[PDB]
């Protein structure tokens, strides 16, 4: 194939316009993201039952969907939770693989046929059922400077004017609101209600009678009378618009001739569907759209079309509106691609400067500089074919192969640049020998490197996934690489490369380079020597190479192991958590203590603080919040005490000595869905219908045991709330039917004042919107305020609650866990240092078989992946190893030879190890790729000194000794000028300490670390592995 | 309130009886009540805390507090069958015929429940059989409304 | 032919018809199911020391294992050999009649009285300024 | 039932139009209010595009705006399925 | 009875059965016993 | 309608690149595709 296209260069040349053009193509159309879909499939269904509490919910819901949830295919595990908020989510995970619309259809049909078993009232509001995605493009904050809006009236102007105009931008696959659209708010009173002889009840009746839609008929309809000439639509009553007519609903006529209007006995205004969150941005009242991108949409354009959207949205905005970016991940996604980018440019400038610093002719420089960018264009081709996406990790996974690729061009160029000078042979002529030296080697590479790689895309779960981006980005460029270095490069160098007289080696020069030139062939001949003394006490290298695997096993074990590193992002998260039963206000007044912390303590850092009161991660409730900090600009920032990391301790200490409240910084993770490494996710089952106290007996007896091993877990916690007080009402079924009282009212009466009830809807502004009934704030705050409602008997008389109930405290779950349809209680933790996350879950799961009986347990999310990623880590390396062993037999046809080669893996992981430790990082998938992409090259290296040295001894019949000491010694230049550009070219990762320095530094240390003891070792302790094999298996 | 009463209140609830001995030592109030007027002699007579009952009648702890609803540790004990805390709180002086603010007596919750050996216990220190709640119902009214037997034999 | 698809198609068609059946058709739940007409397995369930009978087994079988079978991937159809417990009210027509009440009367006092109530919260959202008390009202709860 | 073009246009065409974004190869979304109350919304899909898919896909997004409706269109159903808009013959019967 | 998804793999689900019942038989009553007085797969095991 | 049109002058043009690169890869040279590539013209113009 070489010697085809030597005679061919225009074909070679025809072969790289293809690709070239099929890569540009790609490039451009390819979509750009952050991250790819990591996480399996996972359907969420979401129903609120308006001032239900969490057994209600459980009771009359979750439980009748869970029953219903059969026959969907690829099902996991079914996890939920019932809440006091009214809430239920139930959440079915899939098998990675699984088709998500099919897996959201099949659930979303099953529910379908459960809807009829649901409350009216659940069937009313409705269930979501939804693919389950937790990556937002951006938030776009909307606040109102002038405080004449609230956050229910930014929040309307929102859903009314913006939202569909965002929904139907280019790119744009969700858009979810920060708060609800307007809601007709009826405020009854019961003074009033008593006063009039009305209940809450009747109230709903007249709303639903004189705020509805009535079909009519037609005027000459079908059939007619033969003769008619008009035929016309009747329209009867339609839907209420306006505060001022639903205030004029009549629910009762006087005797004197007064009549009882609704704005007579309740407050009507246009409030919101929910008072629970309370959002608020740099104590401004707030709103905004939480905007995720597109399924294969490209997140650059998406982010660009929102904000020209927006831009254009701005003059009809009302006085004192304004548009703010708490959240974007478009600024740190194309700092990403530009550093990656950049990489690869700078690396191919330095082969430019170490390819003329060797070879001193512009148009050996030329054929690098030519062949690479076909190889990395070509590239993303084969991504597209893929259905890849230009990512953080297939960027990076093309930045961890420019050692190879770099290599591929170096070798063939250096080689025949090499026999021109040695044999003195024409350009033409030079090239046919050179490539036939390495012809078989190379392709004997991309198979060895092909078994590297290829079994890392078969890991499964969402660890899996992310080993799956670098795995084909890596071996579709090698592959690439390896088919140009066959293809394009003997062409580019039988036709470009200059003739050399034979032994022209640069000496007879003057300057720089004819000191070079001198001083290198002096090195050459000290590094042969040095490798001669080496070979004559082998025995010696041999216990230094032991040292080095014991070494390498050693920070192996000490290495700190995480998935991805932590990234200054621009943003991070206080969590605030007030003791059970603390109410909004109370939050609220905390919540306000951390804006003013970051706003006058953190002024130089810190842009904005979007404080959400009444949402917690861990369950909803009056008395949790997150406030979400976004910080100024990485320029403005500057120093590492300006930082994410030093911003999130500094805060974590200040809000210490908060009086009644657990508040706490924290940086985001790389992945949301990932959760940390060494951490666990244990179900506690109920399997014999205990019930929730008996379990949670069971649960703090567990908790309890887990506490007297600090040496093994360590944060054993649970995920779940805690029984708070609730106020039990007992209706007495005899005084009712004795007063004459229907229990229907009574329920009725207590629910829609208490709770609130969703009656119907109305069109405000050509906006269909809903209808609630509820009591003013001020008769149903305290127990005392029960007995001031009234409900009317069937004899007409005004009966008090008083009358008819009595009330207890008693402690119940505000936030009640299901797991596979049994009763469960998510148990968090994670292994104590030094610990592995089997040797924590042995335990957890040895402490559980003496729990009382019927009480189960479970492995769920990360905890479930791992037993099953676990199994087939053995299968893949083990499977990786035979293949390199034969694919090497095949090359060298020796089954002992190969041995040589594949003891080199150690120099390269040993500099990896130490690069980490010294750095203070981490065993994280940017250093394990970069182990993988360091063995290949220094594996690479080995091949060619094995394969050179081997054919002397083979086809010139000269000596062990002899012909690995001339291996070595053509081998030494190629090898050192791969590194140094190499080394070079990752040099600014390491020192990187800007925006997304996070994963620079995890790719470029472990890379450089390991590139300087693989060439340094390598070139000294290879021909000792040669000859130690050569004589053990003659 | 105070920083002690909180954890007080939180670990007599729990059944911590090594952190409710250390707080008795430095003195946490056990007059400390929380929203819903619950002392830590409620939750441990709630959630059935003996050994925690016991230490804080010693640490002079209001046998007889009574809640925002009327309710007392006795009520709470003789409503979830803790027969010990029941005999414990009677021995310490604890109001056997207390009503709450429905008229509902430590006799009434029992007698509902079917507490047979705790019903016996309040009878013995002196419950009053005919003390009516707010709707004129005695323990013996439940008994044969609930059909209870056994109990409505105990009440004649 | 696509059985994911078909059982989508078919059951797209049957949600058209849904709300024209009788409540009582639709309260005891219509399946589209998309499995083989023949058995795979039947798993028995047995008392070995006879202390269950076949209804409390049934029961258990129902209560216990029936859903968890039925939602694991390839099981089309799960067919129960026997049935689940239900609150079973035997009515006498002789003493129905005697205190002059009907069926009616019985299935409107169970409505009532076996209920699950959604009762709000004391000092709920939007509440009053100076509000400390937050906790769940709870009514009348299903009987057990 | 019973309802004017510009009524159902507010309740049912505009509540479902808004939760048919962010759909795989969606081209173009034609639709129609009449006065008799009828509702049909048309969304047309690139070339090579998976009908079955497609269907799939608009029915899931489609059920999310359904408790957003009015009750009494949720009673006379909605239905999603793959449409053409000529007619392949029309099979005319007569009495002799 | 237990019946078969259209086109799934029996031995695969008949595998993933007997994996869920080995999960419920540790917390079942006294007495309590799975017996298996007809299946197909194991047939197809033998015949294999 | 609209879209055939756009598209048409991006197929003439990678169709003219293609037929072209084959060519010089066939008979191994830039002037016989050159030759080949100018009689385009004397064929479009018959067919316009
Ligand atoms: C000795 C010399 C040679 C010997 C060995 C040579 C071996 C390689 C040379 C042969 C090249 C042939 C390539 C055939 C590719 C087969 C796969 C077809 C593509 C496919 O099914 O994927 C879909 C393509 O759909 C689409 O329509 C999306 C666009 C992607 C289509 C692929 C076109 C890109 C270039 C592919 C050719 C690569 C060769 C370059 C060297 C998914 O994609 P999607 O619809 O999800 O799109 C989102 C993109 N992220
Ligand atoms: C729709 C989107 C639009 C985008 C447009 C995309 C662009 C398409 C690219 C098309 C590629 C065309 C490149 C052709 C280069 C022609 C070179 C001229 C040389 C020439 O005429 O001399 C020949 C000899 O050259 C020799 O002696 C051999 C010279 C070899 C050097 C080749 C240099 C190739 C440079 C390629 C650049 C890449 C372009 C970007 C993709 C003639 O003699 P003969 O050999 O024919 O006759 C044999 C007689 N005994
Ligand atoms: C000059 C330099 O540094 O590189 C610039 C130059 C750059 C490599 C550009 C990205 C990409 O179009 C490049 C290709 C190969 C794209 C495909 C073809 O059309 C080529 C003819 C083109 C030439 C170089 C170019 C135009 C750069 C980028 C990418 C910026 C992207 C993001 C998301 C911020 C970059 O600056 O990083
Ligand atoms: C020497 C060989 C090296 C080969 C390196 C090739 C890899 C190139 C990486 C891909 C980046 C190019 O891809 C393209 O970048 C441009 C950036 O102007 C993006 O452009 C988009 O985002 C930018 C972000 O500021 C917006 O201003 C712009 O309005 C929008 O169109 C495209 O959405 C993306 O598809
Ligand atoms: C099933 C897939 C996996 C298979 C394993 C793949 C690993 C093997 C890598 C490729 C091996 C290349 O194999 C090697 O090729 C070249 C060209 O034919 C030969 O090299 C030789 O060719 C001829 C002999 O035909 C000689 O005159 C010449 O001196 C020399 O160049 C080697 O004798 C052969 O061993
Ligand atoms: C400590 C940080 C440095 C890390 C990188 C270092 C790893 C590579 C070290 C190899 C350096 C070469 O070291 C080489 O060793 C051999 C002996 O082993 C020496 O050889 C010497 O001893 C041998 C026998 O032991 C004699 O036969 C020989 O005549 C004598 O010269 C070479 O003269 C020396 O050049
Ligand atoms: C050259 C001879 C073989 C080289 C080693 C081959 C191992 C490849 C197995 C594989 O698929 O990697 C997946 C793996 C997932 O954890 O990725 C990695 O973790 C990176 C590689 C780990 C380094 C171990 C080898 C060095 C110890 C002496
Ligand atoms: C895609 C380019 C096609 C490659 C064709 C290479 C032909 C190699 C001929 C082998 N041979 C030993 C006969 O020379
Ligand atoms: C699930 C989609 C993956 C499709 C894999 C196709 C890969 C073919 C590309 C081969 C080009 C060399
Ligand atoms: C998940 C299985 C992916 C198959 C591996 C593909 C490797 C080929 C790269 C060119
Ligand atoms: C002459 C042998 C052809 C080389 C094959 C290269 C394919 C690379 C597969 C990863
Ligand atoms: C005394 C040790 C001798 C080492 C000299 C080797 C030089 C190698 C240059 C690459
Ligand atoms: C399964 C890995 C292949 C090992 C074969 C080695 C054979 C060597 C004996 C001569
Ligand atoms: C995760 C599915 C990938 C399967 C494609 C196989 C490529 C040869
Ligand atoms: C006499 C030993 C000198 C070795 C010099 C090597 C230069 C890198
Ligand atoms: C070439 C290696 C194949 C990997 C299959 C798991
Ligand atoms: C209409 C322009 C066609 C382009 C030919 C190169």
């Amino acid at each position: 194939m070489p010697n085809f296209f030597i005679d061919r260069p225009i074909f070679a040349w025809v072969i790289a316009i293809i690709i070239m053009l099929a890569g540009g193509l790609a490039i451009l159309k390819l979509p750009v993201a952050q991250y790819p879909t990591i996480a399996p499939p996972a359907v969420t269904i979401s129903a609120s039952y308006p001032g239900a509490d969490a057994k209600t919910v459980q009771d009359t819901v979750t439980q009748v969907i869970e029953q219903n949830m059969n026959g969907i295919d690829n099902l996991m595990y079914m996890s939920s939770n019932s809440d006091s908020t009214g809430t239920v989510q139930i959440t079915l995970t899939f098998e990675s693989g699984t088709d998500a619309d099919i897996a959201q259809v099949q659930v979303q049909n099953k529910l379908q046929l459960a809807m009829p078993l649901l409350p009216q009232e659940v069937q009313q509001q409705g269930v979501s059922v939804e693919k389950s995605s937790s990556s937002f493009l951006m938030v776009v904050g909307v606040i109102n400077t002038d405080g004449t809006m609230t956050q229910e009236d930014i929040s309307d102007y929102v859903a009314a004017n913006m939202k569909d105009a965002i929904s139907r931008t280019s790119g744009v696959g969700d858009v979810q609101l920060f708060g609800s659209q307007y809601a007709m708010r009826i405020w009854m009173n019961p003074n009033e209600l008593n006063k009039f002889q009305l209940t809450p009840v009747d109230v709903i009746t007249a709303i639903k009678a004189q705020n509805a839609q009535v079909a009519a008929g037609q005027l000459g309809g079908t059939p007619p009378v033969k003769g008619q000439q008009l035929n016309a639509s009747i329209i009867a009553q339609t839907r209420l618009t306006s505060t001022e007519e639903f205030g004029k609903i009549l629910l009762k006529v006087n005797q004197d001739g007064s009549r009882v209007l609704l704005r007579d006995v309740a407050k009507i205004e246009l409030g919101g569907e929910n008072y629970d969150i309370i959002a608020e941005f740099n104590g401004q009242p707030a709103s905004g759209l939480g905007i995720k991108l597109a399924t294969g949409a490209n997140a650059l354009d998406t982010a660009a079309a929102i904000r020209a959207e927006l831009a254009k949205m701005e003059p009809f905005f009302p006085s004192g509106l304004k548009i703010v970016y708490p959240y974007d991940t478009t600024p740190f996604v194309k700092i990403s691609i530009h550093e990656a980018v950049k990489t690869l440019v700078e690396a191919i400038i330095l082969v430019f400067l170490v390819m003329y610093l060797f070879l001193q002719n512009f148009r050996a420089t030329l054929i690098p500089t030519i062949a690479v960018p076909v190889v990395l264009l070509g590239t993303f081709a084969v991504l597209a074919a893929f259905g890849f996406s230009i990512n953080t990790l297939t960027m990076f996974g093309m930045v961890l192969a420019i050692g190879l690729l770099v290599d591929d061009a170096i070798v063939v160029v250096e080689n025949v640049e090499r026999v021109m000078a040695e044999e003195g042979l024409p350009p033409k002529e030079a090239t046919r020998k050179s490539m036939g030296q390495i012809q078989g080697a190379l392709v004997g590479i991309a198979m060895v490197l092909s078994a590297v790689f290829v079994p890392m895309a078969f890991f499964g779960g969402s660890t899996g996934a992310i080993y799956r981006q670098f795995s084909i980005t890596i071996v579709s460029a090698m592959a690439l690489s390896v088919l140009v270095a066959l293809i394009l490069t003997p062409a580019l160098c039988a036709t470009m490369l200059k003739p050399i007289a034979k032994g022209d080696h640069g000496e007879g020069k003057k300057g720089f380079f004819g000191w070079f030139n001198r001083m290198f062939e002096k090195s050459t001949h000290h590094y042969t020597d040095s490798v001669g003394g080496i070979l004559r006490s082998t025995g010696r290298y041999l216990v230094l190479y032991l040292i080095i695997v014991v070494g390498m096993a050693y920070l192996f074990v000490r290495l700190p192991s995480s998935f991805l590193p932590d990234e200054d992002q621009g943003v991070f998260m206080t969590m605030v958590q007030l003791p059970a039963g603390a109410t909004q206000e109370r939050t609220q007044k905390v919540l306000n203590e951390v804006t003013h912390y970051y706003l006058t303590k953190e002024k130089n850092n810190v842009e904005s603080v979007f404080a959400v009161n009444g949402f917690g991660f861990a369950g909803r409730g009056q008395n949790t919040g997150i406030a979400f900090v976004s910080l100024k600009d990485w320029a403005d920032r500057p120093g590492e005490e300006n930082k994410v990391e030093a911003i999130t301790m500094r805060a974590t200490r200040a809000f210490s000595q908060i009086k009644d409240a657990m508040v706490f910084a924290f940086n985001l993770p790389a992945i949301v869905e990932l959760g940390t490494a060494t951490g666990f996710d244990f179900e506690l089952i109920d399997q014999a219908g205990l019930g929730h106290e008996k379990l949670t007996q069971a649960r703090n007896q567990l908790l309890a045991e887990a506490a007297k091993h600090p040496d093994m877990l360590t944060s054993v916690r649970p995920n779940g709330l805690e029984d708070t007080p609730q106020f039990k009402i007992d209706i007495d079924q005899e005084k009712a039917q004795a007063l004459g009282v229907s229990i229907n009212d009574i329920n009725t009466t207590l629910g829609a004042a208490w709770g609130g009830s969703y009656v119907n809807d109305f069109i405000d502004r050509g906006r269909v919107k809903k209808v609630y009934v509820m009591s003013e704030a001020k008769y149903r705050m305290l127990p005392d305020d029960i007995g001031d409602w009234y409900v009317r008997a069937a004899d007409g008389q005004m009966v008090p609650f008083s009358a008819f109930s009595s009330s207890r405290w008693e402690y119940g779950s505000p936030r009640l866990e299901r797991y596979n349809g049994l009763p469960s209680m998510e148990i968090l933790g994670q292994a104590a240092p030094g610990k592995s996350t089997g040797e924590a879950m042995e335990l957890m799961e040895q402490l559980a078989s003496k729990l009382p009986t019927g009480v189960g347990y479970d492995w769920t999310g990360m905890s479930y992946q791992e037993r099953l990623s676990g199994n087939q880590a053995p299968s893949l390396y083990a499977i990786s190893l035979i293949v390199v062993f034969l694919c090497l037999a095949a090359l060298y046809e020796s089954w002992s030879i190969p041995f040589s080669v594949m003891l080199v893996v150690p120099l390269g992981v040993i500099g990896a190890l130490l690069a980490a430790t010294f750095r203070g990082l981490t065993n994280d998938v940017y250093f394990q790729v970069g182990l993988l992409t360091t063995i290949g090259l220094s594996a690479k290296n080995a091949i060619l000194i094995v394969e050179f040295a081997k054919d002397l001894m083979d086809k010139e019949g000269k000596g062990l000794i002899e012909a690995t000491l001339d291996a070595v010694r053509m081998r030494l230049r190629p090898i050192l000028m791969t590194s140094l550009a190499f080394i070079l070219g990752v040099m600014p990762l390491v020192i990187s300490t800007g925006a997304g320095s996070g994963a620079q530094n995890a790719v470029g240390t472990g890379v450089m670390g390991g590139m300087v003891t693989a060439t340094v070792l390598a070139i000294f302790f290879v021909p000792v592995f040669f000859v130690v094999v050569r004589r053990r298996f003659s | 309130g105070s920083d002690l009463g909180k954890k007080l209140l939180e670990a007599a609830r729990a059944g911590r009886d090594d952190e409710v001995r250390i707080l008795m030592a430095n003195g946490a109030d056990v007059n400390a009540a929380d929203v819903v007027g619950w002392t830590p002699l409620h939750l441990a007579a709630y959630w059935g805390h003996l050994e925690i009952v016991e230490v804080l009648l010693k640490n002079g702890a209001d046998v007889n507090a009574y809640d925002t609803l009327g309710s007392t540790p006795l009520h709470l004990a003789a409503h979830f069958g803790h027969l010990e805390i029941v005999e414990v709180l009677l021995k310490n002086g604890a109001d056997v015929n207390a009503k709450d603010d429905n008229g509902i007596t430590p006799l009434h919750l029992a007698a509902n429940r079917g507490h047979l050996e705790i019903v016996e216990v309040l009878l013995k220190y002196g419950a009053d059989v005919n003390a009516q709640d707010k709707f004129g119902k005695t323990a013996f009214d439940i008994s044969i409304n609930n059909g209870n037997e056994d109990l409505a034999e105990i009440l004649q």
